[PDB]
This record gives structure tokens, C-alpha cells and sequence, in this order.
RNA sequence: UGCUCGC
């Protein structure tokens, strides 16, 4: 299963599997955020 | 198992800051308090 | 003919803020520490060698701190931003390296770059990456340009070293004792030893007391021991006044009672009163007289130096001290400790210097021990320090001292606590005010009520109104807007100029000249510099030379005519304030100089060099005459106040028209503004803290002080302007409460955001096993994840964008139980919360230890409701009492309905006319599209805003014709409408709401836990028990304190009176006399503890009848 | 952060008059005459537009992008 | 009045926390004091022997 | 244990 993440400075979609050293291509930053979910979320305008 | 109905559906459900292992079928409180 | 006034004079304040001011103090101190002081410390311990195997040494050449880097990469460094250190929960430090030369096998081996430690780098310092950066480059580094900086980042947390306040060292203090005896004390402190020696008059004669003497000895014996043996010379040194001789007579008589008449006899008598420091190693060989002479020369009065066993200066010093005691024994001229002229402020620089010196000495001692243990017995393989230079010592020491905040220096015997504190990120004002905090040496634990008072010496230096309301009232203070802390000087040219100015040497003349009325003593940092005549010329020449630039501008000179002492202070930590020099009823600063400053021709340094503005110390300003304004300048005026509103601090600067309000109101306003909710910085979105409060639509105030423009608060506001009408409505605003409009809250007014952090760690243990996150446990019945694991993604980590409910897992963490197949038990991170939260972001990082750190930023959007605390920027804290609809709100002719209705009854008891003035100025400003100023001791007058109101067609007093919304009929009295800058506080009813079921209990004592985060219950205190006793409710007290709290049923044996178990007594080996008994569990615990203490309680039970 | 759509007190639509107000600031108009030309008679909308700080661009400068 | 035996209290008065996050446990001071007393008794017996 | 707060 392709697990995707976003770098902190390049902001490119990187696919890494379990037990991998947290890194990103074409750079060396080590802050990796998770993309937003695709599930529907309901909000109230109140 | 539940002491009343004999079911094995014992779930740990904390009700308002009270840890409590209770049967899920008849609601019999098996254990409470930690 | 009024004196001309320089209108642009206040322009001197921002220029001063360009090089100095609020945050530059700690920055400059840290830079001086890492650039100059560290090199001096390294030079002081440049060579270290061991006694065994001579001709071996380790010589330090030069030490460097470098740029901050991270040791994440394998044996490779990498530049790291402070925000990255905040995210990764690591420290922001730079590698302390040093180049050295040593001898391995008697062959000299040199190293040019060998790291030895890691120094935590203060933000915005010289070596910090944030300095010399543009706001765009700050955005590239995810750092706010308006961030004050100056704080350390350790393990992801922001620590600030508070400015320490202490008494000045090497100063005579004349004070009364517990029994009323007026004695003296001097704490002579050198770079090595600090010794407080006292002098008492307990029996009409002066005894000298020191920690190195078994019993206090007469002062005349010490005089005879220090070289001067003639009693006439002693009396001349003490004084020639008749009352002085009459007071000193008993001491001479007591000395003549004994047979002490020579130096040898006095030294022997002193040595008899000397006790060995618990069998000091080494053969004494008749050191009694030698020990006495060494204690007199070195231990006693360390700050007074003896050239070569010549106690002339020390004799003169103790004679002056005795004379001061004699003079104080008459008229009660007792010096006060709260006088800030005798106070010294230690910044982070001096503390870090002492800590680095201690750590380097410990490292050198450890290296010498390793050398002594390794070199003489190991092998022909020559020992080298490089194989034993542990680099974690200094790093761990610095990290622990900065994080924990407790400093234990055995070399100085200093045991301090609370030195570093967590930087408060409630708002920009909170951090900006906490950065300029100052703690007291009193270290509050008791009701002293002697330093807690507001002394007049705090003028211009410390803020009078800004103080934490509570137990820390008066002992935690804030610096003023315009203030500076001095550093240490070389003290050479001062001595040279003093010697060249006619100061006669004290060794050339006897002490009788000290008793002359026209002879004035000149001191220097507690050392007797000499004597002088016509001290006016000396003071004028010294001040003129300081103004010329040949003497440092921070060297202070003061004169005390009561004691006739000229004090010359050059030590660091003294508070100084800039003042405009006034010569012959006309200030040196003119309109042309201010025009040149505005055009950029000159700066504040040019004003300093051209003898226009000079720094004055508290001791120096004690003798100077300062004028508040130009019209106050008279013939006897030496200086002019730059700006009066600089008296207030940073937090006090937010108060509009503070001189129209009461001082407790200003204090409460500062305390609440330290907790005001609002934006933190431009990087508040990428910032992930444990608790953050943000405002949906922050607005800058309409009535803004010049301090607000100086601190750039308008760029980061922490409140909103609402159309407040001062009136009584529905009786839901009785005591400090306020009524909010439902339509206003519905349209975004007061909307707030609460961001919380949830952090989890997946660390590798000693064994080759790691914490792993399992996927969502899908339900086989529906082929979907369960309600608990609903929000989890495919990797077992909750994905941002969804809502989290109570008792739901965010990270499905499972950890092994071994440290053959690994056995994993689940320890998921469940979300404890009354309301739902939304995940904004999930950050996953990896440390050098292969531990994965996962941080989820939960967001909650909250609307003002009943129970939310609101402030009005005037100390008028209030709680929302009722939320009425828009139609129920009263309306004016224009149709404007008020958002906040406040009670008028709060005004008369508190006299907050400043609030009314702010309301009027804000109304005028929103009418004419202007921003009025509420500057302290100034600002826009009432007449101007009244004219602005009458020009726009509104009433000149704010009161407008208003029709009641409920009945539809006009009100009999006009309502005071106007825009007021209300700020919401972090105190919310949702977070403070608590309810306790049976819940959990403590293991030791089976009672509810303490806090709300621990699901604790409310405690019935001793006073509540007293009230229940007074009411006489025995059954209610029994049910509360026994039945509902710690009820238990024990088994007591009626034969021996001891406690049994399960209806059986092990003591008597029987069960016939065992009976059940109800009891509090704490009582059973007490009985068991008493039985452990051999205090056996024997219970004789009986029937209830 | 951003200009609110509705006024807190009255409720007049004010979010659509923000950027144009900035245009009036890019022009030679002052604060008062611009607020008058925008049609804000009551002082509540004048306070809403005048006391508002535009922090959205400062945050977008720190946005991922 | 002169003690020759020491009454060690039950575990209810001496709660022990099993901190599985590290290789150690949280114990009260009374347990450490009793441990030191037992060690001193053993050392005295060893010196007597 | 420390400390900042809330009255
Ligand atoms: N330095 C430090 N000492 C603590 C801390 N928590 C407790 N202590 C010490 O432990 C004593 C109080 O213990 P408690 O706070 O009752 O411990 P507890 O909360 O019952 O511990 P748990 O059962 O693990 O929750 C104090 O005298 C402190 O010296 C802490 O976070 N840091
Ligand atoms: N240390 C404390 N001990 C007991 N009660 C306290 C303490 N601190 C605050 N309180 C509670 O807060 C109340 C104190 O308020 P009070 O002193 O009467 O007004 P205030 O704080 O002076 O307000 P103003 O400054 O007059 O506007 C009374 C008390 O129940
Ligand atoms: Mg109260
Ligand atoms: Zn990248
Ligand atoms: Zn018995
Ligand atoms: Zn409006």
C-alpha cells in the first residue's frame, strides 16, 4: 500500500514504507507531514 | 464471562472518568474502580 | 515668557531602542559571554597537569563556539533552524571546540579542531542564524520577524533566564539586630571567596564576628594584631569627636584589662580563637600565629587588598566602619536594604560564565584524575588525553542547568533554583513582558513585606504598576521602557584619573584626617581609594571627563554628605537611565539636534558623545536634580527627563490613559494582559506547542499608546473593539458581569481557536526490537474500522482533517514486553476530551536514536458563552452573565445595537475614568477616521475629542438618545455608547468545568486524585470541616468524610486490639473475637504506620448500645 | 487573520469592501473620506474596516505552497 | 524502649510503581531505608565473623 | 518535585 507524505520545504509527495529513515529526495530536510484525508467531513456553519 | 447472563462480551468502557469493565449484552458491571 | 519646549524630544526614545531597549540586554550579555568572557575563562585554566609523571601537560590555545549545528547525521553536522529544533524536540546548540597541544610520549602533539562540548545558542545572538536576516529570510526559516528572541531552546522547549537581583558586594551595611543593637556587616566577595564579617556593640564595646573564629574578639585586639599597636593611633583612626571617644572608651578599657599590647600577643590571642577545618591535611608545625595572620590578611576583608602583609588599608577600612557604627549609634540613620542603589542585576551572561567556569574546572579535574590513574601503570603505550576527553560532560551540564533550572556550584557554594522558566506563549505581549522580568533574591516563601513595597528608587528603572498579583506581589518586577544595565569596566583609567586629581594616599596620613569635617573619603567598588578636600571640584571634573569620553559613560560617581563619602562605582549590573543634560536653565538638546536626528544626520551615540544626553545611575541621580518638563526647569537643575511615559514598562504600556485610573486597576490589567488571547506571530501556523490560543478576527486598538507603536503590538493584536454601552440591563450584570449580544457572537465576535499538541514516541530499546504501529483493526462484520479506530489511516496514524471524539485512538502504538518471539502489548494514545477536536496537521520526525516522534495538532473552534472571562484593557475583568438576542438589545437613532453591556456600578468604587476617556477617544476616532493616543501623562485631551464629536453631529459627552428594545419606549436617561477594546482571556468555562463520579483512587490512600487531568475530586478542606462542625450537621460530615471518601471495613480482634484479615487474627491465632468495623481508610493507614513506629494502638471494641 | 464578512454590531456586508478600501489607500484618499465614499455612515463599520489588520498575507508568506 | 526488631510495614504503606518505560521502578524512601538497615546488619555480621 | 497562573 502506497503511504504518501509531504516534505517541509520541497512539499513533494514522497512514498516511504515502514521502518524507513525519515528523509526526502533532492534535499535533506527531516520534517515529514501527512497529507489530508480523502474522507468526507461535515461542518456546521454555527 | 458475565456473572449474570454468562456472555463473554466484556468491554472496558470508561463512563465519565470511571474505568469500568462491563458486559456489553446485559450491561452487568463486572469490575469498576482502579 | 514661557521656556521654549522641544516637541520632537520624544524622538530620542525610538533611536535609543535601535541599539538598546527591551530585548537587547540578554542578547548583548550572551554575546559578551561567548566572545570575551569564555576566552578569559579558558585563559585562566589554559594549562592543566598531573603531579605524577612530571613534564606532562595539556595546554589550551584557543576555544571556539562556531555556528549552531545538529548531530543527527552520522558523524556529519548540518545547519538547523530554531523552528526545526522546536519541532524535533532537540536542543539548539553549537559545538564548543578548542585547539590544544599536549605531550603523548614527551613528543608534542597538537590538535587544531577538537570538539569538547555543546553550548546552547541564545536566539538572535551573534552566532545565532536568525541575526542579520530579513523578514523574507525569516519566512524561509519559519521564524516570526517580530519575535523578541533572547531565549534558549532545549529539547524543544523555550527557556528564559530571568534577570537575578541581589545585594551589592563589598559594601558596609549598618543595620539593627534582633535585640535592637545597631551593628555592621560587610560581605567581602572576591573572585574566589565570599566572607561576611560582622561587628556588634552587644555590651557597649565592639566585637568582630567571623565564621573562621570560635568566639568574637574585641576590635582593639584586631587593631593591635594588624600592625598598629599604639592606642592613640587607633583612637585617631576611629575619630576625634568627644562622643566618639566616649563610646570607644569601653573597648580600650576591655583591651587594657588583658595583657595584649603587642602584635605578637594579639596574634596569639587570635590564633587561640582559631579552630582547624576538621583536621586539615598536612603537618601544622606551629601555625597558630601564622594561621591568625593568614586569616587577617586573606580571609578577613578579602576585598581590601594587602600589598605585602601591610594591613594599613585594612586598618583604615575597619576604623571607618567603627566610626560609621559610632555615628549610627546616635541618630538612627540606619541604611535600608530596599534601596536599589545597592542592588545588582545578574543577566544570563554572568550566570553562564560562572557555570562554564565550574564545568571547565570539573573537566580539568577529571582529566587530571584520569591521567594520574592511567599514565604510571598502563603500558609502554603512551597515554593521551584525546582518548579520554569526554565531550558529553559540558553538554549535559549545560542542558540540565538550562532545562531543570537548578544551579549547584560547589566551587562557589551557590544553590539556586528557578533560574530558568518556560517562556509563556499565551500572546506576543506575554512573551515580550516575560523577557524583561526580574526575580528577587528573597525567593518568596514567607511574608517579608519589606522588599515587596514600591520604593522611590525604582523611578525610571522598573515599572511600578507591572507586578504579578498574588503571592509574588512585589518580588517579581519588570524593567522600564527606557533602561539599561551596565557591564564591567577595566577600572584602570578611573584609578589613574583619581590619583591625578589630587586624591592623597591613605598610607601617607594618619586616621585623624578622617575625622575632619572638610575631608571626604573617596571609594572604588568598596575599596578605600583615598581622601580628598573640596569634593565639588573632584565630582565636577570627573563628570566632565566622563562627558568628554576619556572615562566610560557607565562609570557612576555619587557623594554622601551625611557620611562624607564619595562613591565611584564601575562594576556591572547597575541600572542606568539616559537624561538630557541641563546647563544654566537651558537643555543642551535643541530643536536643531532633533531635526538632525529625524533626518538621519546623527544617532543616539552622537548625542552621547556631544555631551547632550548622559547615563545616570541611582546613586548618581540621588545627588542630581531632574526636571520632568521644560516648564519645571529652575536654576538648580542638572538634568531633564526625556519622556515621562517611559516610567511604565511593556505590559503597562497597553493601558490607555493609565494616569486616570487606580493603581490596582493597572496591576490587574497588566496581569490579565499577560494572559490576553491573540496572535503570537507570523509563524503561528507552523508552530506546534502544547497549548495555543488564537483569535479569529483580531483588531488593533483605536486608542493606542506610543509604546504600542514602539513594540509593534498593532501588528499582532490580542483583542477586538466592540461597541460597548455602559448601562444596567436585565440584572444579569450585577457584580463585574457583562451581557453579550447573540447576533454579535453569531457573526464572529469573540470567536477563538484552541490548539493542543499530542506527541508520541516510538523508540528503539537495547534489544533489537522497536515500537511499531499497527493498522486499523477492521471489523470483520462490516469490513470497516471500529468506532475507536475510525479516524486512523492505513498506517495506524490519525489523518488530519477529521474530527476526534472522546476515547478515540490517535496513534495505534504497540510496544514489546520482552524489553523467543516478540510479544507486543497495545498502549494507544487515546484522546481525553469533553468536546470534539479537529486534526490540523500531523508531523512525523526521526531523531538520531531511530525514535519516531509523531505530533498531532488538534484544533477546537470555540464561541463565547456563559462563563468565558473577558477583559476591557482597564482591569475590569468580567464574566458573560447573559447572551440576549439582537432585538432585545437597546438601539440608538442610527440603529446600532451594543455588543457588550457592562455594569456602571463598577466605576465609582474603582474610579476608572481612564476607561471613559478611552471610550470617548475611540468614538471620536472611529467617527473621524483617526487613531487617538492614550499616552501616559499626555495623549489626546478631552476637549479635542469633544470637538470631534460635536463636529460629526454626535453628543459631546458620548451619551446618546436610546430607545429600549424590549418595550419600544425611549429610556429616561441617555446611554453611554462607544467602541471599547475588549480582550478575551484564556480562562474558559469549558476547560474549568469539572465533575467527579466515583472514579479512580490513589494507591497509598484510597481517596480521589488531586487534579482535573487526573480525574480528581474536590477536597473538603479543614475550614469546610470547621463550617460543618459549626452547623452541627454530624451525619452530613460523616457521610462526606467517611462514607463517600475512604470508607472501608476492617477486622479488629477484641482480645488483643489489633487489626485482623478475613475474620482472623494472626497475633492470637484465633477468630472468635474478630469483628468487622467501619473505618476511614486513612485511619487504618495511620494505625498501621503507628504500629510500624512501635506506637501500637489497641482498640477496645464494644456494642453500639 | 482575514477581514470578517459581517459587521459585529449591525451586520452590514463589509468583507466585499476591504480590497477596494485598500485601493482607496493605494489612491490619495485618507481614512475618513475613503470610509465615507465606501458608504459606511455608522461608526461601527468604520471601526470594523479601520481597526482590521490584514494578517492573511503574512501567514501565506509562511504557507507551504 | 530499646528496639531489637524492626517492624517492616505492609506493601500498602509502601506503594511501588512499575515504570516499564525504563529499567527501574519507583519505590518509596521507607523501602530504601529498610534495605540499608538490612545491608548494615549483614555488614556487621560479616565484620563480626 | 519544581514553577506560571486563576480569587
Ligand atoms: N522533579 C520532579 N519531582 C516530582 C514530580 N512529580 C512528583 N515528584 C516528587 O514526588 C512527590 C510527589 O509525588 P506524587 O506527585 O504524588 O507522585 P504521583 O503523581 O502519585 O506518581 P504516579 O503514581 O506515577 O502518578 C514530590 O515530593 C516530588 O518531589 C516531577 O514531575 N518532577
Ligand atoms: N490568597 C487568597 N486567599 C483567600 N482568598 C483569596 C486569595 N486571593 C484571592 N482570593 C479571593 O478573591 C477575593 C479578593 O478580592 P478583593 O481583594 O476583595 O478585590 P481586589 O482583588 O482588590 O479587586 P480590586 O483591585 O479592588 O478591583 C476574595 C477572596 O475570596
Ligand atoms: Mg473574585
Ligand atoms: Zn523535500
Ligand atoms: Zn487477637
Ligand atoms: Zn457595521
Amino acid at each position: 500500500q502506497p503511504m504518501i507524505y509531504i516534505c517541509g520545504e520541497c512539499h513533494t509527495e514522497n512514498e516511504i514504507k515502514s521502518r524507513d529513515p525519515i528523509r526526502c529526495r533532492e534535499c535533506g530536510y527531516r520534517i515529514m507531514y501527512k497529507k489530508r484525508t480523502k474522507r468526507l467531513v461535515v461542518f456546521d456553519a454555527r | 464471562r458475565c456473572p449474570d447472563c454468562g456472555s463473554t462480551e466484556l468491554v472496558e468502557d470508561s463512563h465519565y472518568s470511571q474505568s469500568q469493565l462491563v458486559c456489553s449484552d446485559c450491561g452487568c458491571v463486572v469490575t469498576e474502580g482502579v | 515668557a514661557p521656556i521654549p519646549t522641544v516637541e520632537e524630544k520624544w524622538r530620542l526614545l525610538p533611536a535609543f531602542l535601535k541599539v538598546k531597549g527591551l530585548v537587547k540586554q540578554h542578547i548583548d550579555s550572551f554575546n559578551y559571554f561567548i566572545n570575551v568572557e569564555i576566552k578569559k575563562i579558558m585563559k585562566a585554566n589554559e594549562k592543566v597537569t598531573s603531579d605524577a609523571d612530571p613534564m606532562w601537560y595539556l595546554k589550551y590555545l584557543n576555544i571556539y563556539v562556531g555556528l549552531p549545528d545538529v548531530e543527527e547525521s552520522f558523524n556529519v553536522t548540518r545547519p538547523v533552524s530554531p523552528h526545526e529544533c522546536r519541532l524535533r524536540d532537540m536542543t539548539y546548540s553549537a559545538p564548543i571546540t578548542v585547539d590544544i597541544e599536549y605531550t603523548r610520549g614527551s613528543q608534542r602533539i597538537i590538535r587544531n579542531a577538537l570538539p569538547i562540548g555543546r553550548m546552547p545558542i541564545m536566539l538572535r545572538s551573534s552566532n545565532c542564524v536568525l541575526t542579520g536576516k530579513t523578514p523574507a529570510e525569516f519566512a524561509k526559516l519559519n521564524e516570526c520577524p517580530l519575535d523578541p528572541g533572547g531565549y534558549f531552546i532545549v529539547k524543544g522547549v523555550e527557556k528564559v533566564i530571568l534577570i537575578q537581583e541581589q545585594l551589592s558586594k563589598n559594601r558596609i551595611i549598618v543595620e539593627a539586630d534582633r535585640k535592637g543593637a545597631v551593628g555592621a556587616s560587610v560581605t567581602s566577595s572576591t573572585h574566589e571567596k565570599k566572607s561576611r564579617t560582622n561587628m556588634a556593640v552587644k555590651q557597649g564595646r565592639f566585637y568582630l564576628r567571623h565564621n573562621t573564629l570560635s568566639e568574637d574578639i574585641p576590635i582593639v585586639i584586631i587593631f593591635k594584631a594588624m600592625g598598629v599597636e599604639s592606642d592613640q593611633e587607633i583612637v585617631q583612626m576611629i575619630g576625634t569627636e568627644e562622643h566618639v571617644m566616649a563610646a570607644f572608651g569601653p573597648s580600650l578599657e576591655e583591651c587594657q584589662k588583658a595583657q595584649i599590647f603587642t602584635q605578637m600577643q594579639a596574634l596569639k590571642y587570635i590564633g587561640n580563637k582559631v579552630r582547624r577545618q576538621r583536621m586539615w591535611g598536612g603537618g601544622p608545625k606551629k601555625t597558630k600565629i601564622e594561621e591568625a595572620r593568614e586569616l587577617l590578611a586573606s580571609t578577613i576583608l578579602t576585598h581590601v587588598p594587602v600589598k605585602e602583609f601591610n594591613f594599613r588599608a585594612k586598618c583604615i577600612y575597619t576604623a571607618v566602619m567603627v566610626r560609621r557604627v559610632i555615628l549610627a549609634q546616635g541618630d538612627n540613620k540606619v541604611d535600608d536594604r530596599d534601596y536599589y542603589g545597592n542592588k545588582r542585576l545578574e543577566l544570563a551572561g554572568q550566570l553562564l560564565s560562572l557555570l562554564f567556569e565550574d564545568l571547565f574546572k570539573k573537566f580539568n579535574s577529571e582529566m587530571k584524575k584520569i591521567a594520574d590513574q592511567v599514565i604510571p601503570k598502563q603500558r609502554a603505550a603512551q597515554f593521551d588525553v584525546v582518548k579520554h576527553m569526554r565531550q558529553d560532560q559540558i553538554t549535559n551540564g549545560m542542558v540540565n542547568a538550562i532545562s531543570t533550572g537548578n544551579w549547584s556550584l560547589k566551587r562557589f557554594k551557590m544553590d539556586r533554583q528557578g533560574v530558568t522558566q518556560v517562556l509563556s506563549r499565551l500572546s506576543y505581549i506575554s512573551a515580550l513582558g516575560m523577557m524583561t522580568r526580574i526575580s528577587s533574591q528573597f525567593e518568596k516563601t514567607r511574608k517579608v513585606s519589606g522588599p515587596r513595597s514600591l520604593q522611590p528608587s525604582q523611578w525610571g528603572m522598573l515599572c511600578p504598576s507591572d507586578t504579578p498579583e498574588g503571592e509574588a506581589c512585589g518580588l517579581v518586577k519588570n524593567l522600564a521602557l527606557m533602561t539599561h544595565i551596565t557591564t564591567d569596566m577595566e577600572d584602570g583609567p578611573i584609578v589613574k584619573l583619581a590619583s591625578n586629581l589630587g586624591v592623597e594616599d591613605v598610607n601617607l596620613l594618619c586616621g585623624e584626617e578622617l575625622s575632619y569635617p572638610n575631608v571626604f573619603l573617596v571609594f572604588l567598588n568598596g575599596n578605600i581609594l583615598g581622601v580628598i578636600r573640596d569634593h565639588k571640584k573632584l565630582v565636577n571634573t570627573f563628570r566632565l571627563m566622563r562627558r568628554a569620553g576619556y572615562i566610560n559613560e557607565f562609570v557612576s560617581i555619587s557623594t554622601n554628605l551625611t557620611d562624607r563619602c564619595v562613591y565611584i562605582s564601575s562594576d556591572g549590573g547597575r541600572l542606568c537611565r539616559p537624561y538630557i543634560i541641563v546647563k544654566k536653565q537651558k537643555p543642551a538638546v535643541t530643536n536643531k539636534h532633533m531635526e538632525e536626528l529625524a533626518q538621519g544626520y546623527r544617532n543616539f551615540e552622537d548625542f552621547l558623545h556631544e555631551s547632550l544626553v548622559e547615563y545616570l545611575d541611582v546613586n548618581e541621580e540621588n545627588d542630581c536634580n531632574i526636571a520632568l518638563y521644560e516648564h519645571t526647569i529652575n536654576k538648580d537643575t542638572t538634568h531633564l527627563e526625556i519622556e515621562p511615559f517611559t516610567l511604565l514598562g511593556v505590559c503597562a504600556g497597553l493601558i490607555p490613559y493609565p494616569h486616570h485610573n487606580q493603581s490596582p486597576r493597572n496591576t490587574y490589567q497588566c496581569a490579565m494582559g499577560k494572559q490576553a488571547m491573540g496572535t503570537i506571530g507570523y509563524n503561528q501556523r507552523n508552530r506546534i506547542d502544547t497549548l495555543m490560543y488564537l483569535l479569529a478576527y483580531p483588531q488593533k486598538p483605536m486608542v493606542k499608546t506610543k509604546t504600542i507603536e514602539l513594540i509593534e503590538f498593532e501588528k499582532l493584536p490580542a483583542g477586538q473593539n466592540a461597541t460597548v454601552a455602559v448601562m444596567s440591563y436585565s440584572g444579569y450584570d450585577i457584580e463585574d458581569a457583562l451581557v453579550l449580544n447573540k447576533a454579535s457572537l453569531d457573526r464572529g465576535f469573540g470567536r477563538c481557536l484552541v490548539y493542543k499538541n499530542a506527541k508520541c514516541t516510538l523508540k528503539r530499546y537495547t534489544n533489537q526490537t522497536f515500537d511499531k504501529v499497527m493498522g486499523p483493526m477492521l471489523d470483520a462484520a462490516t469490513r470497516k474500522p471500529i468506532w475507536r479506530h475510525e479516524i486512523l489511516d492505513a498506517d495506524g496514524i490519525c489523518s488530519p482533517g477529521e474530527k476526534v471524539e472522546n476515547k478515540q485512538v490517535l496513534v495505534n502504538k504497540s510496544m514489546p514486553t520482552v524489553t523467543q518471539q516478540p510479544q507486543y502489548k497495545d498502549v494507544p494514545i487515546t484522546y481525553k476530551g469533553a468536546t470534539d477536536s479537529y486534526i490540523e496537521k500531523v508531523m512525523i520526525s526521526s531523531n538520531a536514536e531511530d525514535a519516531f516522534l509523531i505530533k498531532m495538532l488538534l484544533r477546537q473552534t470555540r464561541r463565547p458563552e456563559i462563563g468565558d472571562k473577558f477583559s476591557s484593557r482597564h482591569g475590569q475583568k468580567g464574566v458573560c452573565g447573559l447572551i440576549v438576542p439582537q432585538e432585545d438589545m437597546p438601539f440608538c437613532d442610527s440603529g446600532i445595537c451594543p455588543d457588550i453591556i457592562m455594569n456602571p456600578h463598577g466605576f465609582p468604587s474603582r474610579m476608572t475614568v481612564g476607561k471613559l476617556i478611552e471610550l470617548l477617544a475611540g468614538k471620536a476616532g472611529v467617527l473621524d477616521g483617526r487613531f487617538h493616543y492614550g499616552t501616559a501623562f499626555g495623549g489626546s485631551k478631552v476637549k479635542d475629542v469633544c470637538e470631534d464629536l460635536v463636529r460629526h453631529g454626535y453628543n459631546y459627552l458620548g451619551k446618546d438618545y436610546v430607545t429600549s428594545g424590549i418595550t419600544g419606549e425611549p429610556l429616561e436617561a441617555y446611554i453611554y455608547f462607544g467602541p471599547v477594546y475588549y480582550q478575551k482571556l484564556k480562562h474558559m468555562v469549558l476547560d474549568k468545568m469539572h465533575a467527579r463520579a466515583r472514579g479512580p483512587r490513589a494507591v497509598l490512600t484510597r481517596q480521589p486524585t488531586e487534579g482535573r487531568s487526573r480525574d480528581g475530586g474536590l477536597r473538603l478542606g479543614e475550614m469546610e470541616r470547621d463550617c460543618l462542625i459549626g452547623y452541627g450537621a454530624s451525619m452530613l460530615l460523616l457521610e462526606r468524610l467517611m462514607i463517600s471518601s475512604d470508607a472501608f471495613e476492617v477486622d479488629v480482634c477484641g482480645q488483643c486490639g489489633l487489626l485482623g484479615y478475613s475474620g482472623w487474627c494472626h497475633y492470637c491465632k484465633s477468630s472468635c473475637h474478630v469483628s468487622s468495623l467501619r473505618i476511614p481508610y486513612a485511619c487504618k493507614l495511620l494505625f498501621q504506620e503507628l504500629q510500624s513506629m512501635n506506637i501500637i494502638p489497641r482498640l477496645k471494641l464494644s456494642k453500639y448500645n | 487573520m482575514i477581514i470578517p464578512v459581517r459587521c459585529f454590531t449591525c451586520g452590514k456586508i463589509v468583507g466585499n469592501k476591504w480590497e477596494a478600501y485598500l485601493g482607496l489607500l493605494q489612491a490619495e484618499y485618507t481614512e475618513g473620506d475613503a470610509l465615507d465614499a465606501l458608504g459606511l455612515k455608522r461608526y461601527c463599520c468604520r471601526r470594523m474596516l479601520l481597526a482590521h489588520v490584514d494578517l492573511i498575507e503574512k501567514l501565506l508568506n509562511y504557507a507551504p505552497l | 524502649l530499646i528496639l531489637t526488631r524492626l517492624l517492616v510495614p505492609p506493601l500498602c504503606i509502601r506503594p511501588s510503581v512499575v515504570s516499564d518505560l525504563k529499567s527501574g521502578t519507583n519505590e518509596d524512601d521507607l523501602t530504601m531505608k529498610l534495605t540499608e538497615i538490612i545491608f548494615l546488619n549483614d555488614v556487621i555480621k560479616k565484620h563480626r565473623i
